[PDB]
């Protein structure tokens, strides 16, 4: 009744932020996109929401094409962690493949 | 607030108590040769608790004792222990067994060759 | 272990396999039945006693294929009826394993006409299909379940014919007599007719199982089975113990029975097996042929006991297992359908009503405190007990709960009723408490726990040993591993039910002991039945007979050497093995070499944590009740006769 | 012997939320350094974020102290915001009250805080830059109804004061700095400069004559100033999404001292590097300000700090390593821990690393 | 391709995973930060090893999610499948079965 | 009687051994953590307005 529904994991459904690409120059080329991998969706208003209220979970790899830094609202006075806007916070999952063997 | 935590586990204890003594006054059986039917539930319950609380008390206080160990007890935890051990010992000669148990007569029974002489009494 | 899984089978696969298995069944039943000749029809002496056959003694007795005469003459008959009724159960078994290996390859060709029945529409029998079915179960256990109440009921019905017949036991209500359950054979025929028939046109739901549930099914039904198990224990001692069973099990102390590694008639060194053989030497008892197992009387042995308490705790032991594999195979079917799904989707309470992680918790908690208040109240009662009977900080038996019967309304299930009956009454429970912790977890917590949840982690291949030692340690948190603890946990419980059977006294651990008032407990507890020694001492007064056994003997060696051997996978070991291993493929290949050119290129291999637990969990067992079987073959020794006060 | 019991708590959120409950107890037997006593104070602080748009978050302040014989009270409530990563705009009101007086007081001030270097070579090499050496201005308009008439008598001296003595911009620091204040403040590397009075006004308001001062004046740090160096580790206002509150207190007497406080606040944690967390850097000023106080009696300390991590978090690293684990609880309990409480406690800035990770 | 990774953040270094790795490819190791009873111990793939075999994510066995699947296009999958999201009630009857 | 008790305790002793020797660990942490939380359940019903404390557990070291 909660833990089973989705990943057992995550209690608040998570969502990678894939793809972003600098050239239509809006951002919106942001594609949130579920840890199911079933609904290329987009930063709207909604999931604003969404994720303030802890709901949804949004989470960034460090191996992609580069999203957005500073771009891409960034706060870097500690160790970067990407916000779409200030009150917002994407976690970056940290992937540590070639500093190690 | 720790004092409901206390009045449950009294309440709890009391509660033990009394219904061992309701159901030693259900439970037919015959007291015993002198013993009473009042008390020795009492007794019985009385080990039980004591038992439970022992054992409980001796694993919270060890846990602490592991929680609160360093260097500081140096000398605070040997001398601990031999002052109980010595209490141990001391409380063996003047609470448990007073004296070296001679007969009632008193004659010392301390070779075998005088408790065979003993063992076969005429 | 997995190759004959729920899901590589079939129906038909299983309905092959269950017949198959029943026929190699009627043919251990003839081995057993031949095992029983004592004279054989020929004239000369047949087998000793085997368990195997003392176990179904009393019931052949009762169906008079046996006879407990003891006259040369209607031994030689109940031997050829014993005969006479193995042959027919090999022969049936070997029909019932030619239709399993037809239900088994499908090939459900009639060997005469050709005709190839189908599996999913096939009329029963013929006509009486027509008649009740109408047409078979289409598809679905639910439409089974009529047919198969029908089916036990033409069992019913057929054993019914056999006894009235066959056996020469008309049906008669009168409950004392071996007829009654040839008229209860008639009476539970129309029931499980009639059920079946309502079964048949009105189909129960739990739609659980139904769709893909071999497994499913299986888990539910095996646990159903092993509650049927422990209650088929609990009536066979009540019953065996009444008197209407006393023709046939209490008879059995009357009998004198030579059983295979009793103690045997022994000669001394100089010994010469020619002639007479008395020149040479002198055997151990004389009027006995040398090396002749001795007689052994049934009275001083309590063979009616013996028997009742094997057959009893067979019972509750395969009960308890099949309970224990019920839950573990229903938390597989959970796990898939966690992983899948469809655990969400399922519309039953026997899914819907635990879904939720709370109710889980609370649940497990209740099991939990419960456990812990009778355990803690029954360990302090039997620790007190032998604090007092001990004498031990100065104490006495006047301080223990020799008062602590139980109530007036609570001793008709007790013959003596007496801490003994209290202890036994309330470790039950608390095994039972401690077991169901484990079955709890199975049966909630097989994908995900709440420390998992929280430490967002999720049980996906129901046999993992482990996560690693993160957080502290994942040790054996596997529904598997569970199962295991499971097992371990009610190998407690089970104790108790021996030791409750063999005359133990089981409220104290030291009754009976040469020590303070360990023999007052006779007087002060007003006791009639001399309980068997108490649970340490026990060891003791059981092993004076089993060390008296060159076969017991054996057994306790042979059990304790595999229920040690059980810590070198159960333990914390795995990776020293392997290390170890790894030592010794190296050594066994430069050390081979130098010795013989030859070359090795052969691994030692370490089993892994989940084939260590499951193998150290079965040694385990094995062990322990491998001399529970000991414990219960030795003789149930305990006496009428109380003993008086130590002064 | 002059122990000291202390009992710290820091209960912290998963995720990105640096929030933390902070709970602290202590007694300490060694007297205080107050000249004058009994000293009993509680202060509360409840900050609520009222315009997200802007960045603006309403902080409350109350403090409440008895001091010998007389009762003293400064509350103040101010929406403060973050004009820009280097510029913060206040602007509050608040009271003083003391015994038989007491004033209002209204504010606008303005606080400009930019280092001296912003070298990149620093910061891709120092993965943890504690001394940041800066310059704070403040540009501090403040009003205060001049309804009692000590409050007029105080403002007319002022009044012939700046406007005859040419060094009122420097003695200023030293009236203002009142006690050892200005000997701390000089041990912490805080210099202050001469003070620019842009005007005194007496804008007189709808109920009575109102003095309005307009100053600006300026703070610099040698990097051991966390008002500098940590500016923007100052104000969570981005991490406030809920109140945030913190009740503190302390009772002293020539007995001893005792001390509590429990908050709920963001910026406790702070990401070190590659998805490892960290409880904040210790500030030193208040180190370095205690060590005025706290070499003044020999001690010895039984102290206990239990790090509640979240769910799922594990600690990767303990300068004093931690006395005991509860799976999520990590206990520190005497030895090096207890050497770095009294060295702490005596004015010590050494380092407490913790470094946490999911 | 598929190019599997694993998040550091949430491995818990169980090696589940490594153990379907092919023996020759071994892309899938072990890296140590310490204390390995805190979690230091955690799995990393080494994406020139990789094969794109899929025996480590398809195993079904990564219980933190840490291991994961990124699609041609880019999509990441924590799971082979994860089950759907559902509203959930506790169905409770009114006179019958389950009252309330 | 005292040799009797040294038995008795010996084999408990020996026997609680099993319960950390054993590959359990996991499942002792995932029971405490079902411990703690029955604790605060059981705390907050029938005892009133009472709830802390987690039920250690072992490290497999
Ligand atoms: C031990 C505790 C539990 C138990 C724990 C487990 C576990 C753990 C597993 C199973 C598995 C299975 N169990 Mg089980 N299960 C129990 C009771 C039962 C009973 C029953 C007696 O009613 C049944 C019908 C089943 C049925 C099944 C299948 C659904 C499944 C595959 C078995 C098979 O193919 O194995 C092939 C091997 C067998 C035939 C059994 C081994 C016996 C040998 C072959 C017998 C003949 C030789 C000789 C007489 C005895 C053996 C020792 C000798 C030294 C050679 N279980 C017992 C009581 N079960 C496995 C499965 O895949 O689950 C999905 C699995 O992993
Ligand atoms: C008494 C009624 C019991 C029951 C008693 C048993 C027993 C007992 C056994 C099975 C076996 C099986 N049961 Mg069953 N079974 C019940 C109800 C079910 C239901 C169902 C309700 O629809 C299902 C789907 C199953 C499923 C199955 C299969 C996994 C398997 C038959 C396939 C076959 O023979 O493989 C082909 C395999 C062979 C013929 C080789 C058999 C080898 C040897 C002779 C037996 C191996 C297992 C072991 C030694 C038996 C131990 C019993 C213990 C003494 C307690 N059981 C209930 C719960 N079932 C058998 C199995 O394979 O167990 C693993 C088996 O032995
Ligand atoms: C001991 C024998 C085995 C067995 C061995 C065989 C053999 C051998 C054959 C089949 C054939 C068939 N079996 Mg079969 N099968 C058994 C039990 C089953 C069960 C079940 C009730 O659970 C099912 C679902 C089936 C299914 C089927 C059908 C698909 C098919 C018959 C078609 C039909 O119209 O036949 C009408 C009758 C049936 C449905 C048979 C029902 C089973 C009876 C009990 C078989 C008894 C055989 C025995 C030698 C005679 C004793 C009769 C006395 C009255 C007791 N069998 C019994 C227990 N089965 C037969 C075939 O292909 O038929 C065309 C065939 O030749
Ligand atoms: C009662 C008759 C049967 C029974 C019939 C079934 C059926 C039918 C199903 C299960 C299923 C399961 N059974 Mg069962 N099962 C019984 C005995 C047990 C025992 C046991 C040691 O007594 C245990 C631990 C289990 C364990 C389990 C799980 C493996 C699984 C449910 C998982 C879940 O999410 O549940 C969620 C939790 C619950 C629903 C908790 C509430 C319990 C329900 C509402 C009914 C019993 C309580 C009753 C109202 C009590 C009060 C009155 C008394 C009867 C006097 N069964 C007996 C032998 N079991 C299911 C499974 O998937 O099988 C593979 C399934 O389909
Ligand atoms: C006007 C004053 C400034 C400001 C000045 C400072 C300074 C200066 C420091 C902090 C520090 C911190 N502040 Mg700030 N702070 C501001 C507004 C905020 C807001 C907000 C959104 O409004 C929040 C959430 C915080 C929260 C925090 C944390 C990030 C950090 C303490 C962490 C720790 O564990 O504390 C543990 C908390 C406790 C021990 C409780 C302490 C309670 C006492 C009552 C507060 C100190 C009183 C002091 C000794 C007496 C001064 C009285 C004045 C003379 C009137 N501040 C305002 C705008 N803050 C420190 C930090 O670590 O920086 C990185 C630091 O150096
Ligand atoms: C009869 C009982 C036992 C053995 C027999 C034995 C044998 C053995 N063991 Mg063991 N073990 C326990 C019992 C027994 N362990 C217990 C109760 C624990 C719980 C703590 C335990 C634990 C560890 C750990 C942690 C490690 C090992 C190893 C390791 C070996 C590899 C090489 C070696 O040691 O050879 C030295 C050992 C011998 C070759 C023993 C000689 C044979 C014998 C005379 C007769 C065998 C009788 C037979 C077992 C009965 C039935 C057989 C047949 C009829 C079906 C190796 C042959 C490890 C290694 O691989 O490293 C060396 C390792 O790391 N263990
Ligand atoms: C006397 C011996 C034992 C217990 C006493 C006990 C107690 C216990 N165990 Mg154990 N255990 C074994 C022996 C004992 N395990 C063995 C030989 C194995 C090898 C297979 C083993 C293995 C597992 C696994 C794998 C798991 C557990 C658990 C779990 C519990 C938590 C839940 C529960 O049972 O509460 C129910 C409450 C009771 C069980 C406690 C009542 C006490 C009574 C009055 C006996 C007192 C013993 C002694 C006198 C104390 C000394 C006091 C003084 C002299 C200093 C939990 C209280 C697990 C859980 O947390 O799961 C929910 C789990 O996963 N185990
Ligand atoms: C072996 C002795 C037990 C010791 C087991 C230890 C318990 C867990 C202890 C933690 C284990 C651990 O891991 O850590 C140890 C940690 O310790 C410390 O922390 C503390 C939390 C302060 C320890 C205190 C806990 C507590 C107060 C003490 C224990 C709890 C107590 C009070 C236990 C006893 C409870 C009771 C008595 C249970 C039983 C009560 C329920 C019963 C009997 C039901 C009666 C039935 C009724 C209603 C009627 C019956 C009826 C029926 C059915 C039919 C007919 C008729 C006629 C009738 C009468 C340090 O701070 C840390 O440093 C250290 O680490
Ligand atoms: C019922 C359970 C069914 C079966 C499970 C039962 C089962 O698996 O046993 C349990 C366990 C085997 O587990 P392992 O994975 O550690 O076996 C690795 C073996 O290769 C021994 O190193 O046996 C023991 O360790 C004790 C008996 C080993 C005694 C055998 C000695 C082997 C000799 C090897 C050569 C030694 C010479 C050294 C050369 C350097
Ligand atoms: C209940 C009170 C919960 C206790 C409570 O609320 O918390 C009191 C205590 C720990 O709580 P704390 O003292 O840490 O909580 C601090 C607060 O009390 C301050 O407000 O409980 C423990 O965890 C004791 C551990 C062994 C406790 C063993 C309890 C086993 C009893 C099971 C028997 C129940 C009988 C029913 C079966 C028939
Ligand atoms: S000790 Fe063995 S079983 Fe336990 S977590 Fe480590 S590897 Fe797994
Ligand atoms: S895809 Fe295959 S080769 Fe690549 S990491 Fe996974 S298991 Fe190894
Ligand atoms: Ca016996």
């Amino acid at each position: 009744s909660g833990p089973w529904s989705g990943n057992a994991v995550h209690k608040a459904e998570k969502y990678f932020i894939t793809s972003a690409k600098r050239d239509r120059d809006g951002k919106l080329q942001i594609e949130l996109v579920p840890a199911s991998g079933r609904r290329k969706l987009s930063p709207t208003p909604e999931m604003i929401r969404r994720l303030i209220d802890g709901e949804i979970e949004i989470y960034i790899l460090t191996t992609q094409p580069d999203i957005a830094i500073d771009m891409n609202k960034e706060i870097i006075d500690m160790e970067n962690r990407y916000v779409i806007d200030f009150d917002k916070r994407g976690v970056k999952w940290t992937m540590r493949e070639i500093p190690v063997f | 607030s720790n004092g409901k935590l206390i009045a449950l586990a009294v309440g709890g204890a009391v509660l033990m108590g009394a219904l061992f003594f309701s159901v030693s006054f259900l439970t037919g059986y015959i007291p015993a040769p002198n013993h009473s039917a009042i008390l020795t539930p009492l007794r019985s319950f009385m080990g039980w608790f004591l038992l439970i609380f022992c054992a409980s008390i001796i694993i919270m206080g060890l846990g602490k004792m592991s929680s609160a160990i360093s260097d500081k007890w140096f000398l605070s935890f040997p001398l601990s222990i031999f002052v109980i051990v010595m209490v141990m010992f001391l409380s063996l000669r003047v609470y448990w067994e007073k004296g070296r148990t001679t007969t009632v007569d008193g004659k010392y029974i301390r070779t075998t060759a005088e408790l065979k002489e003993f063992l076969n009494k005429p | 272990y997995q190759i004959f899984d729920t899901e590589k089978l079939d129906d038909e696969q299983v309905v092959g396999g269950h017949l198959a298995l029943l026929g190699v069944l009627g043919f251990i039943m003839g081995i057993y039945y031949i095992s029983g000749i004592q004279v054989f029809p020929w004239g000369a002496p047949g087998f000793h006693d085997n368990w195997f056959y003392l176990t179904i003694k009393p019931r052949m007795v009762s169906l008079g294929i046996d006879t407990y005469s003891t006259k040369t003459a209607d031994l030689e008959a109940a031997g050829a009826r014993l005969l006479g009724w193995a042959a027919f159960h090999f022969l049936v078994g070997s029909v019932l394993i030619f239709g399993g290996w037809r239900h088994w390859t499908h090939n459900l060709t009639n060997p005469f006409t050709g005709r190839c029945g189908n599996f999913r529409d096939f009329r029963f029998l013929g006509k009486f299909g027509d008649v009740v079915f109408n047409g078979t179960s289409a598809k679905s256990y639910k439409e089974a379940l009529g047919p198969h109440a029908v089916y036990m009921s033409l069992l019913f019905l057929g054993w019914g014919i056999v006894m009235w017949a066959i056996l020469g036991f008309a049906p008669i209500p009168d409950f004392q007599t071996i007829n009654s359950e040839t008229f209860m054979s008639f009476v539970f025929a129309v029931i499980f007719f009639a059920l079946g028939i309502y079964w048949w046109n009105n189909p129960p739901n739990a739609a659980i199982h139904l769709n893909d549930d071999m497994k499913a099914a299986f888990s539910v039904h095996l646990t159903a089975i092993g509650y049927i198990n422990i209650a088929l224990g609990c009536i066979a001692f009540v019953a065996f113990q009444q008197p209407s069973f006393a023709p046939y099990y209490k008879e059995l102390d009357k009998l004198v029975f030579y059983l295979y590694g009793e103690p045997f008639n022994r000669v001394s060194f100089n010994f010469v097996e020619q002639g007479g053989k008395v020149i040479s030497g002198a055997k151990e008892f004389a009027d006995f042929p040398a090396y002749a197992i001795l007689p052994k009387s049934g009275e001083a042995f309590g063979m009616a006991r013996v028997v009742t308490n094997l057959i009893v705790f067979n019972h509750i032991i395969c009960g308890v297992l099949y309970v224990f594999a019920g839950v573990y195979h229903g938390g597989q079917y959970l796990l898939k359908i966690q992983l899948n799904g469809m655990y969400n989707q399922i519309k039953s309470i026997w899914i819907t009503k635990g879904r939720d992680q709370e109710v889980q918790v609370k649940i497990l908690g209740t099991v939990m405190a419960l456990c812990f208040a009778t355990m803690l109240s029954v360990y302090a009662v039997i620790v007190w007990n032998t604090i007092c009977e001990l004498n031990i900080f100065g104490t006495n038996i006047t301080m223990s709960f020799y008062w602590l019967k139980p109530l007036p309304i609570f001793q008709w299930m007790f013959a003596d009723p007496s801490i003994n009956d209290w202890v036994m009454a309330h470790v039950i429970t608390a095994g039972s408490l401690f077991s169901l912790i484990a079955l709890v977890r199975i049966a909630f917590f097989a994908h995900t726990s709440p420390l998992w949840d929280d430490l967002g982690l999720k049980k996906n291949s129901y046999s993992f040993p482990c996560l690693g030692p993160v957080y502290g340690g994942t040790c054996g948190v596997s529904i598997q591993d569970q199962l295991w603890f499971a097992m371990l946990w009610g190998i407690k419980g089970l104790s108790a039910v021996c030791w409750y059977i063999d005359g133990a006294w089981i409220a104290s651990m030291m009754y009976g002991v040469p020590a303070a008032d360990a023999k007052a407990w006779d007087s002060i507890a007003h006791l009639h039945h001399h309980y068997t020694s108490g649970i340490f001492y026990y060891f003791w007064t059981e092993t004076v007979t089993i060390f008296s056994s060159s076969h017991l003997s054996t057994i306790l060696m042979i059990g304790h050497l595999v229920w040690f051997i059980s810590f070198a996978v159960w333990f914390e070991d795995r990776g020293s093995r392997l290390e170890g291993a790894d030592i010794q493929t190296r050594t066994i290949r430069w050390l081979g070499k130098k010795f013989l050119n030859r070359d090795v290129n052969f691994r030692f291999p370490v089993l892994t944590i989940s084939d260590s637990k499951l193998a150290g969990t079965f040694l385990y067992f094995g062990g322990t009740f491998m001399l529970v079987f000991l414990f219960l073959a030795n003789g149930f020794y305990q006496t009428n006769s109380p003993l008086p006060p130590p002064v | 012997v002059t122990t000291a019991h202390s009992d710290y708590e820091i209960v912290l959120e998963g995720g990105s939320s640096s929030w933390g409950k902070v709970k602290a107890r202590a007694k300490v037997n060694a007297p205080p350094a107050s000249p004058l006593l009994p000293a009993d104070c509680d202060v509360k602080l409840n900050v609520k974020p009222l315009d997200p748009a802007k960045g603006f978050v309403r902080i409350s302040a109350v403090f409440e102290s008895i001091v010998d014989s007389t009762k003293n009270k400064l509350t103040i409530e101010a929406d403060i915001a973050n004009e820009t990563k280097e510029r913060r705009i206040s602007v509050g009101e608040g009271m003083v009250s003391v015994g038989d007086f007491s004033h209002t007081f209204s504010f606008e001030g303005s606080v400009v805080n930019l280092f001296y270097y912003r070298s990149d070579a620093v910061r891709r090499n120092v993965p943890n830059p504690i001394y940041m050496q800066g310059r704070q201005f403040h540009d501090i308009l403040m009003k205060v109804p001049l309804d009692n008439n000590d409050l007029i008598d105080t403002w007319e001296g002022t009044v012939k004061a700046i406007g005859s003595t040419g060094a009122f911009n420097d003695w200023i620091r030293d009236f203002w700095f009142i006690g050892p204040a200005f000997t701390a403040l000089n041990e912490g590397g805080q210099r202050i400069s001469r003070i620019e009075v842009n005007g005194l006004n007496t804008e007189s308001g709808p109920k009575g004559p109102v003095g309005v001062s307009r100053w600006r004046f300026s703070h610099g740090g040698s990097g051991m100033v966390d008002s500098i160096s940590r500016w923007a580790e100052l104000f969570p206002s981005d991490k406030l999404n809920r109140p945030a509150q913190v009740e503190a207190g302390f009772r002293s007497d020539s007995q001893g001292i005792e001390v509590k406080v429990d908050g709920e606040f963001p910026g406790v944690s702070v990401d070190a590097g590659g998805g490892l967390r960290r409880i904040l850097n210790h500030p030193l000023i208040p180190l370095v300000h205690h060590g005025m106080v706290g070499k003044f009696n020999n001690f010895n300390v039984d102290a206990q700090l239990k790090v509640v991590l979240p769910k799922g978090y594990k600690i990767r690293y303990a300068a004093p390593q931690y006395r005991s684990q509860n799976l999520e609880e990590y206990r520190w309990s005497g030895g090096a821990y207890a050497r770095w409480v009294e060295h702490v406690c005596k004015g010590g800035v050494g380092q407490f690393e913790i470094l946490y990770a999911q | 391709k598929k190019h599997y990774f694993i998040i550091e953040n949430l491995c818990v270094g169980c090696g589940l995973c490594l153990d379907k790795c092919p023996p020759k490819v071994n892309a899938i190791g072990y890296k140590f930060y310490g204390d390995v009873q805190e979690g230091g111990f955690r799995c990393y793939i080494d994406q020139a090893a990789c094969i794109s075999c899929s025996a480590c994510f398809s195993g079904d066995e990564c219980p933190s999610g840490a291991l994961i699947e990124v699609l041609p296009d880019g999509e990441v999958l924590d799971f082979s499948y994860t089950p759907p999201e559902r509203l959930d009630f506790d169905l409770r009857f009114l006179h019958r079965f389950h009252r309330e």
